[PDB]
């Protein structure tokens, strides 16, 4: 007799339902990824019939990069306050093991668990670890496990069409990435996350100062301007860092002063004097 | 009617064909199986690379 | 039932794949887990059909 | 003849193909088969021994 | 007499095998589990009737007998690695005033290890998150270790120590997974301190595409990443890293969240350099006449470490002289020449910030 | 179950090779089985198990666990089948309705697909048949129902 | 009162029957120590300790059975019996063939009086690894922490591998020659497990003396 | 035909001589020694067996690191194998029989001859060189303009006097898969 299905074996599904840490609400600044993440995955999951209807065929391909500054994960607890699905939180090297004959299995219970849950979101977390290419032997279940991404790769052709999954993917390097998995046909979609803007600075700056105490003395004017000169970064985590400095602190709510310190702490360098050229 | 056939291909082409070789021989060898077959160059055109 | 569940019960059958055929009768027969092999005929199936 | 029918017996039917490590003048052969394994082969039959060698 | 017989019944009681290690997929009915040895084989079997279904739960470890192959008595966990994390030794106390400078940096991580451990309240008030992960680097000065590890027995409470060694595990990189043990016992032996040193080796940048267990480390990382990145609370484990230098981190650790912080050591004040001389000098016998600021102004640029050297060499070149009471001229001696010695091997001393 | 006598070890000079009456000698051995099974014929041998009656107890056997389905006054649980006979059983053959539904528009398409395979060659589907068990769960319903009229009615 | 020596012989004789299981203590195997009680669901209630295999399985037995719980922290080397998976005895030390052993040198031939010129630099390098030795009692008393390592270099010659190794005849000590590619292998981890080995068996041969060459190459 | 039915037809001794030793299976080294009786071996199955040696061998002609036969049901130490390294590199390694005798030279005189004393001679009269040590040299460099490379060496294979020697062509040593050059020059 076969598998019910599904009991497994691995992973295993659920676990999400205590969780996740927070809404939506945290993260307003980006709204131009959102608007593509939210039409690429939460439309085709409510209403399967609609996109027959317009003749346009959903794909299932959602590509994230960009890192810094983070973005990626967060987005992952949002959709979860969204919508009520089966979720999948796995590591990308979490189903190697010593034993190559788990690796197929592993990928297709996920597959099974999904399809047989469905509506259902996968979230695998870093796939560019395995897409990198080895001949050796030692490196051979790595091969095979790759090759099992292409068996995925397959297995989601049985996906093709409509029920059902959802695949979001993200990376911190795209440059490791084969062609054949950002492929149009499986991924069609392509989101990089793009550096903080002063759009994106505003608000930076209100989600991180209404969750830690304010005062009327720090002024978010020359916080937008003088960093923007150069920043970029991670400009949420030096506001942490005010905090961080306000908890150095023997302190009731945190001042201007902080904020300014927390600036020239961490970091910038020059590099250069060889920049007299402009 | 022909069979089409694409060059490297990552990564898949080099183990589905043989060991190791030249590469140009053992998938000539699979041309010769099929006949008649297409060669495509696929891709490596880029910007990057420019 | 039982009776071919005895046969098929202690190895139970094996899964082979020919790498290369010999004139003397015997097939060389290859297993995934495990090393090469090779058997001889075979009666039941012709040898330019393998 | 009968040898025919006699050295038939000795290695069917089920046998294994391996690789030929090193040969000791003691007539044993220590072969190498799938996955790591190593043994003591001496035979005097059909070889053609010298013309082996290692590998 | 007696006792022998005892220990003789008790083989008696050896008659009985042992049995084999598995851990609970699911279950069925109640009448069908689903198991896996830790060989990787899986088995749908059933259970006597000791055992409850609901303490049972999927993935829990239980041992499965040798024919029946169901389950007998089972255990919360194990962990062989970690018994030996969890026997280091720091001496001090004494050693963590010895150290001397820095004071400031001392006074950072003072707070952010001991404070979110004893008052986090505060924390909660302010909205502020306690900082999970810390990065303290050198060798431009040293003291790095010394100075974290006085803090494990300090602090006290539990501290966990791993070499960078444990990585790599031969074939089957599977020290990934241990990651993932070490943070499940973090999780249960809460509070806990980790270290990490020489991180630059199993945090590199794959730079250039290459070789083959260049990628395995890669997977490391992502344990590393993925789980303080999490969809996890590392609020009150603590976690403490060391390189050479910071060239090699990646934009990943070097971004907040697993590297909150960043406390680069210095080169040795002249007003510190005065405070480690003096606690050298304590054990030394010496002559009663003694002038510390001579061997300060001759003595710039130096390690504390470096100090100490040229302390216990200038002890060292008062056994040629055989004289148990040594002053301090025969040690400006042995100072001067071989501290500049050590200048001359001071070659590439510079690193990167 | 299954049964065992030791053979004596001291006799392997003589001959170990009864017995008389070899009939159920022959059934008992049989079938061999495997090998673990055939292990034992040495120093070991089988002994024939037969049951016996102790009829009149095997009787009441039967009826206890027979019963044990049928009610105590048995107008009990059949009446309760009859306060089910309209439940939710209006409900439960909308489910046989879907069921006749959804399994047939799918085996309407059947007799087509057998003019392209010509004919019966593997296959299955499935997606098959299964209307037996609809028409037999029917048929129970029907029957429970048509005791109705013989309960309700005095 | 001389039933004990009835006893005394049903003592040997289950000791006697100890020795077919004592043969032969097989198989290494990994330990890992464990404490636990199991209520039901008529008490039971001991230890139960997890044991490893070399074949890459992991089973679960009780308590050995004979040597009890006040040795050791988990080890192996442990010695088991086919599928009887009980431990007679445990075991040392550590492990394995070369890597246990790097390399025995009994003694160089050579000796400090085939060299000249070098008085006043060899007097440096007897130093460091004499005075260790014989003045610990004065260093306890003048407060001497000793030296180390000591980095020998120069081209050919100099010859420093001869002095250094000569010298090392005169102290007795153990002498270990290690060569620095050796901790470059095929495998990874090797050279790690390597030196961790090295020093083992050096903590255990205490005093001695380990030696290499070419550390610029594997330090570079 | 023949002789391959001489060879066939001894495999009625080899059957008898079938049953000993063809359990010799496989090839372990051994690791430390606790007693006399007992040793700890390893074998490559992964399984680390401690198994005492059969009586027909002394044991003190074992030493860490020697490679030793198995009965696999007991387990016990059968017999030693000397050999132990290295798979084909070794004997692509090795050369044997001789051509270009000295007759080749082109004229080199002061050259071919202190080059022979060097490495034909000690081995050609080592007690004379024993009896008025002193002591004969390491070895030597060759290099220059190609006439004549390498040919040189042919000389000292034809003039090679009784065991043969070997010649190693020097692009094998480095290898894709950093390490293996490590074993590589250890072995040989
Ligand atoms: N409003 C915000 N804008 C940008 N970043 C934020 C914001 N809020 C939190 N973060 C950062 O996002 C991090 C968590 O994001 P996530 O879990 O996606 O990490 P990640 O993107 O997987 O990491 P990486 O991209 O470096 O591998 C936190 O450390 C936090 O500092
Ligand atoms: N502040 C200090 N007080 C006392 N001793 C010190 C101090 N700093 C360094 N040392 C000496 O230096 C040794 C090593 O300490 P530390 O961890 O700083 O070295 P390290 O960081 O490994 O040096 P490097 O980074 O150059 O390898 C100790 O044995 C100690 O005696
Ligand atoms: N200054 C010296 N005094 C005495 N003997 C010397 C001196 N220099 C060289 N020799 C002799 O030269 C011989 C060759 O030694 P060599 O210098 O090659 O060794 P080494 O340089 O120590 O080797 P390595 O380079 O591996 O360290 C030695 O036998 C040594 O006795």
């Amino acid at each position: 007799d076969v598998l019910p299905p599904e009991a497994d074996s691995s992973i295993m599904m659920l676990t999400s339902d205590q969780k996740p840490d927070v809404m939506y609400a945290d993260i307003g600044g980006m709204d131009i990824q959102k608007q593509e993440v939210r039409e690429a995955v939460e439309l085709p999951l409510t209403h399967f019939e609609l996109y027959k209807q317009i003749g346009i065929d959903p794909p299932r391909g959602v590509l994230m990069y960009g890192p810094p500054g983070c973005g990626k994960t967060m987005l992952a607890k949002a959709v979860a306050h969204h919508t009520t699905a089966a979720f999948i939180r796995v590591v990308g090297s979490e189903f190697v093991q010593k034993y190559l004959g788990e690796g197929p299995r592993m990928v297709r219970d996920v597959f099974r668990l999904a399809k047989e849950n469905a509506p259902a979101i996968i979230f695998i977390d870093e796939i560019d670890a395995i897409a990198t290419k080895r001949f050796d032997a030692q490196t051979g279940a790595d091969r095979e496990v790759q090759r099992i991404l292409l068996e995925l790769l397959n297995q989601m052709d049985g996906f093709d069409q409509n029920v059902n999954v959802k695949v979001i993917m993200a990376t911190n390097r795209a440059d490791t990435l084969d062609p054949a998995l950002l492929r149009p046909g499986r991924l069609d979609r392509k989101i990089e996350f793009p550096l903080p803007d002063r759009r994106q600075k505003r608000l930076i700056f209100s989600t991180i100062t209404s969750k830690m105490n304010l005062s009327e003395e720090v002024d978010l004017e020359d916080y937008v301007a003088r960093p923007d000169k150069i920043s970029g970064a991670d400009i949420n985590s030096i506001c942490q860092e005010s905090g961080m400095l306000a908890v150095r602190e023997n302190r009731y709510i945190v001042l201007a002063k902080d904020f300014e310190k927390a600036y020239k702490t961490v970091i910038k360098k020059d590099e250069q004097e060889h920049e007299f050229y402009k | 009617d022909c069979t089409f056939i694409r060059v490297s291909g990552s990564e898949l082409v080099q183990k589905f064909i043989g060991e190791g070789a030249r590469m140009v021989r053992e998938l000539f060898v699979m041309a010769r199986e099929h006949a008649p077959s297409i060669i495509f160059m696929d891709e490596i055109d880029s910007i990057g690379s420019s | 039932l039982r009776e071919e569940l005895q046969l098929l019960q202690e190895q139970g059958s094996y899964v082979g794949e020919v790498v290369r055929a010999m004139d003397k009768k015997k097939v060389l027969v290859k297993v995934h887990p495990e090393g090469k092999f090779v058997v001889d005929v075979d009666k039941n199936i012709d040898i330019n059909d393998v | 003849e009968e040898e025919r029918s006699k050295v038939d017996d000795l290695r069917g039917t089920p046998m294994s193909v391996g690789t030929l490590e090193e040969i000791i003048d003691d007539n044993h052969a220590i072969v190498s088969t799938s996955v790591g394994s190593e043994h003591y082969v001496s035979i005097l039959s059909f070889v053609d021994k010298d013309l082996l060698e290692p590998g | 007499t007696k006792q022998y017989e005892k220990s003789e019944n008790d083989l008696k009681a050896l008659q009985s095998v042992g049995q084999i290690v598995g851990e609970v997929l699911k279950q069925l009915t109640e009448e069908k589990f689903i198991v896996k040895a830790t060989n990787g084989p899986r088995y749908v079997v059933g259970c006597r009737r000791q055992l409850d279904k609901s303490k049972l739960k999927p993935g829990t470890r239980v041992a499965l007998d040798m024919t029946t192959l169901t389950i007998m008595r089972y255990l919360p966990r194990e962990v062989d690695p970690l018994v030996y994390n969890m026997s280091h030794e720091d001496p001090g106390n004494v050693s963590y005033s010895e150290i001397g400078g820095l004071s400031e940096q001392i006074r950072e991580l003072r707070e952010v290890i001991e404070l979110p451990l004893t008052n986090p309240e505060l924390f909660q008030r302010v909205g502020i998150i306690p900082p999970k992960g810390c990065l303290l680097y050198g060798p431009p000065g040293t003291g790095k270790t010394l100075l974290a590890r006085a803090v494990a027995s300090q602090l006290d409470c539990n501290f966990l120590k791993v070499v960078s060694s444990s990585i790599v595990d031969k074939y089957i990189g599977e020290s990934a997974r241990l990651i993932r043990e070490m943070f499940n016992y973090a999780r249960d032996h809460q509070p806990c301190i980790i270290f990490m040193d020489e991180i630059d080796a199993i945090g590199g940048r794959r730079f250039s595409e290459g070789t083959s267990a260049d990628r395995e480390i890669q997977r490391t990382l992502m344990e590393l990443l993925n789980q303080m990145d999490g969809f996890d609370t590392l609020h009150r484990v603590k976690m403490i890293m060391a390189t050479n230098r910071p060239d090699t981190l990646d934009p990943a650790l070097l971004r907040p969240g697993r590297l909150d912080r960043k406390i680069h050591i210095d080169l040795p004040n002249e007003q510190a350099r005065l405070d480690i001389l003096k606690i050298h000098a304590g054990p030394i016998t010496k002559h009663g006449e003694i002038d510390y600021e001579a061997i300060v102004k001759l003595s710039d640029g130096f390690n504390g470490a470096d100090l100490r050297n040229v302390c216990t060499e200038a002890g060292m070149f008062a056994i040629r002289a055989d004289h148990d009471f040594v002053v301090q001229e025969d040690f400006m001696k042995a100072v001067r020449k071989v501290a500049d010695s050590k200048k001359l091997e001071s070659k590439l001393d510079y690193k990167p910030v | 179950i299954d049964a065992f006598r030791l053979i004596n070890a001291n006799m392997m000079v003589l001959g170990h090779e009864p017995r008389q009456t070899t009939s159920n000698l022959g059934h008992l051995n049989k079938p061999s089985i495997q090998a673990l099974i055939h292990g034992l014929n040495r120093h070991y041998y089988s002994i024939t198990i037969n049951y016996r009656k102790n009829e009149l107890e095997q009787k009441m056997l039967l009826n206890l666990h027979k019963k044990s389905w049928m009610e105590g006054l048995t107008l009990q649980d059949y009446s309760e089948h009859c306060k089910h006979n309209e439940s939710v059983v209006k409900e439960m053959l909308e489910l046989a309705k879907n069921y006749n539904k959804a399994v047939e528009e799918e085996d309407k398409m059947t007799p087509e697909q057998l003019a392209i395979k010509n004919v019966g060659k593997q296959d299955p589907k499935r997606h098959l048949e299964e209307h037996v068990d609809v028409l037999m769960t029917s048929n129970i319903v029907q029957c429970l129902a048509a005791m109705l009229d013989t309960v309700v009615f005095k | 009162t001389h039933e004990l020596q009835a006893m005394k012989d049903k003592i040997k004789e289950n000791s006697e029957k100890i020795k077919v299981n004592k043969t032969l203590p097989y198989l290494v195997s990994n330990v890992i120590e464990l404490l636990d009680v199991d209520p039901n669901d008529s008490q039971r209630k001991g230890k139960c300790a997890v044991i490893k295999t070399s074949t890459r399985q992991t089973y679960f037995l009780p308590v050995i059975g004979l040597v009890d719980a006040e040795k050791l922290k988990p080890g192996d080397l442990v010695g088991v019996n086919k599928d009887s998976y009980l431990i007679l005895e445990t075991l040392p030390t550590e492990y394995d063939s070369r890597v246990k052993a790097m390399e025995v040198d009994e003694r160089p031939t050579e000796q400090y009086s085939d060299i000249g010129g070098l008085d006043k630099q060899i007097q440096e390098l007897v130093e460091a690894i004499v005075l260790p030795m014989n003045h610990k009692e004065k260093f306890e008393n003048l407060g001497i922490q000793p030296p180390k390592g000591v980095l020998m270099y120069g081209p050919p010659g100099t010859g420093k591998t001869l002095l250094a190794r000569a010298c090392a005849a005169q102290t007795k000590a153990t002498f270990l020659k290690l060569a620095g590619p050796q901790l470059v292998q095929m495998f990874i981890g090797d050279g790690a497990k390597l030196v961790r080995d090295a020093f083992a068996l050096a903590k255990e041969k205490a005093p001695s003396i380990i030696f290499i060459d070419e550390l610029d190459a594997i330090g570079t | 035909a023949p002789p391959a039915l001489w060879d066939l037809a001894a495999d009625k001794q080899t059957l008898q001589s079938e049953q000993p030793l063809q359990v010799a299976r496989c090839t372990k080294i051994i690791n430390a020694d606790s007693e006399d009786p007992k040793y700890i071996i390893n074998v490559k199955q992964f399984a680390k067996f401690v198994v005492d040696l059969s009586d027909q061998v002394a044991p003190t002609d074992i030493e860490e690191g020697m490679r030793v036969g198995v009965d696999r049901n007991k387990y016990q130490i059968h017999i030693p194998l000397p050999p132990k390294i290295d798979p084909t590199v070794t004997m692509m390694q090795v050369e044997e029989k001789p051509d270009v005798t000295y007759s080749d030279v082109g004229g080199c005189k002061e050259q071919i001859e202190k080059l022979r004393e060097v490495v034909e001679t000690p081995l050609l009269h080592p007690e004379r060189f024993v009896n008025l040590g002193i002591e004969p040299p390491k070895g030597v460099l060759l290099f220059g303009p190609p006439g004549t490379g390498k040919t040189l060496c042919a000389r000292a294979v034809a003039n090679r006097t009784d065991a043969c020697f070997i010649r190693v062509i020097g692009s094998e040593l480095v290898q894709k898969y950093v390490g293996e050059g490590a074993r590589m020059v250890r072995e040989l």
